[PDB]
């Protein structure tokens, strides 16, 4: 399928100021799943590799996992979740979601012959609109990927590789809890100092950038140290086998 | 639904209970009960009208519900109420005065309605689907961007569908099957600009093959190194011969839109920058 190649008028002018400014507008949850009395943390873990799998298996683009992670937590704010029901919501998120995010989006069928009736399927979608109000689209951490190379200035002629590394490692860090915290921007910056770990692929000592993401982000130097460590942990603890 | 009188689906205007009388346009999108769940576009369009909603941006549409009412009976049906306006930019020329509109109250029009394209690409949307059907007029001369069920966030390498923009308004980029971004709203701009100074299309077309050509005899034939030998080498006839009373600065705007390698074609926010403004 033909895809998106660079766009200047969309990744190299004052757009982080919008995507920093759009990121303040849904607040941080204080406590993941705070409002849950059935469903747990190790729940969502389990859950959300589970999506993390659903998208790399069929190849969705990868944005679209972490919006169905988007989705998932602002939804279950308001309503409460279910075991015996979390792997239906969990279906729905990826399919809203991919319905935006991917040009190949993910039948039901295809989403239900993995697990619910096709129909009690929509059904949850839909609890999930009006319950967010149809309000689904959001700041994800991917969206800084470019942005943020950009304002570092990583030289063009990488940003493919690196993209495509870092997009990978920021959507299995999604899948743990204490990320879950963290602001899109800081996960991604964190994501990419994490990536740009492994083979240098010709970008200066990760070090370099550090002191330049925190003018660029808005942050002091710790947070930003401090993320890259955390996402590149989350990153780790990622293991099919909790299935 | 309850309390909404109507004086993929159809388009009617509406007065809503609760407000004096005012006026809630309906758009009720049809959702066969197959396999799918919400229309797959219905979603997209709500989604970045409700992420972009806060900032209120003037030459945008404001959408203000999906009443949505389940039912046990038959299917579920979708209710999206807008805000109402008048006439879309196409009512508004067929019923324009000789001859249409005036050099100002055009140059108006195209500086706002680039004016929220300039916007809604600064946060990577990409409304693909820009035409004078889908633009709207308030009874005071503004512009408002509508039918957002094509718009999407652009981002880098993402997959996508080269099937975008109603036939005529399409670009170049989009007809030869190749990659398109963000060039593809200025593209479209241009056209519907030419469509102002002469209430008709630029470019109309009967297939994508006829579709450029139309588009190539008129801006002419582009480069070794402004294309991605079929058609062919004839002499860009000049445009004053295309869209009739044209200034010599929107000569130019005109000729910045419709340029053919969409890696040259000004951006939105530079196009506000031009001179003709």
């Amino acid at each position: 399928n033909r895809a998106k190649i660079d766009s200047t008028t969309m990744k190299d002018p004052r757009v982080l100021n919008n995507l920093k400014l759009r990121e303040l507008l849904l607040p941080k949850f204080t406590s993941l799943w705070e409002i849950q009395t059935e469903v747990t943390v190790d729940n969502r873990t389990i859950l959300l590799t589970w999506m993390h799998l659903l998208c790399e298996s069929f190849e969705l683009d990868k944005s679209v996992f972490p919006l169905s992670v988007s989705i998932l937590d602002r939804y279950l704010c308001k309503k409460q979740g279910t075991k015996k029901t979390l792997q239906k919501i969990g279906a729905a998120c990826v399919l809203i979601g991919s319905k935006i995010r991917t040009v190949k989006p993910m039948t039901v069928s295809k989403l239900t012959y993995l697990s619910f009736t096709n129909l009690e399927l929509i059904n949850q979608e839909k609890d999930i609109l009006e319950a967010l109000k149809w309000d689904t689209e959001a700041v994800l951490a991917t969206d800084f990927l470019i942005p943020l190379c950009n304002a570092l200035k990583i030289p063009e002629d990488l940003w493919p590789q690196l993209y495509e590394a870092a997009s990978t490692t920021i959507c299995k860090a999604l899948i743990q809890p204490n990320i879950a915290l963290l602001s899109p921007g800081l996960i991604c910056a964190g994501g990419l100092l994490t990536t740009i770990e492994t083979d240098n692929t010709n970008c200066r000592p990760w070090t370099c950038y550090l002191e330049d993401l925190s003018s660029i982000l808005n942050f002091s130097t710790n947070t930003v140290r401090t993320v890259k460590d955390q996402v590149s942990e989350a990153f780790s603890l990622y293991d099919l086998e909790i299935l | 639904d309850q309390q909404y009188e109507c004086v993929y689906g159809k388009v009617f205007k509406a007065r809503d209970l609760k407000n004096g009388g005012r006026f809630v346009a309906l758009k009720r999108v049809r959702v066969q009960t197959g396999e799918e769940g919400m229309p797959l576009s219905t979603i997209r369009e709500v989604a970045v009208l409700r992420h972009l909603e806060t900032f209120e941006h003037p030459n945008v549409v404001r959408l203000f519900d999906v009443c949505t009412v389940s039912r046990t009976d038959r299917e579920t049906k979708l209710t999206l109420v807008f805000e109402h306006v008048d006439q879309d930019l196409t009512t508004y020329l067929d019923k324009v005065p000789e001859p249409g509109v005036p050099t100002e109250t055009i140059k108006d029009m195209m500086f706002q309605l680039l004016r929220g394209l300039d916007f809604l690409h600064s946060h990577r949307v990409v409304h693909r689907d820009l035409k004078p059907q889908n633009i709207l007029v308030t009874s005071s001369g503004q512009i408002k961007l509508a039918d957002f069920g094509l718009a999407r966030i652009y981002s880098f390498q993402m997959a996508l569908t080269s099937v975008v923009v109603t036939l005529w308004y399409r670009a170049p980029e989009v007809l030869l099957q190749s990659s398109y971004a963000t060039p593809v709203d200025l593209w479209s701009v241009g056209c519907i600009f030419a469509e102002m100074f002469r209430r008709k299309p630029l470019f109309r077309g009967s297939s994508d093959v006829d579709q450029l050509g139309k588009i190539l005899d008129v801006i002419g034939l582009p480069g070794e190194e402004d294309w991605p030998q079929a058609f062919h080498s004839k002499s860009a006839q000049p445009i004053e011969k295309f869209v009739t009373d044209i200034d010599e600065l929107g000569k130019d705007l005109l000729l910045k839109c419709l340029t053919f390698n969409p890696a040259k074609r000004i951006s939105a926010y530079s196009a506000l920058s031009h001179p003709y403004f």
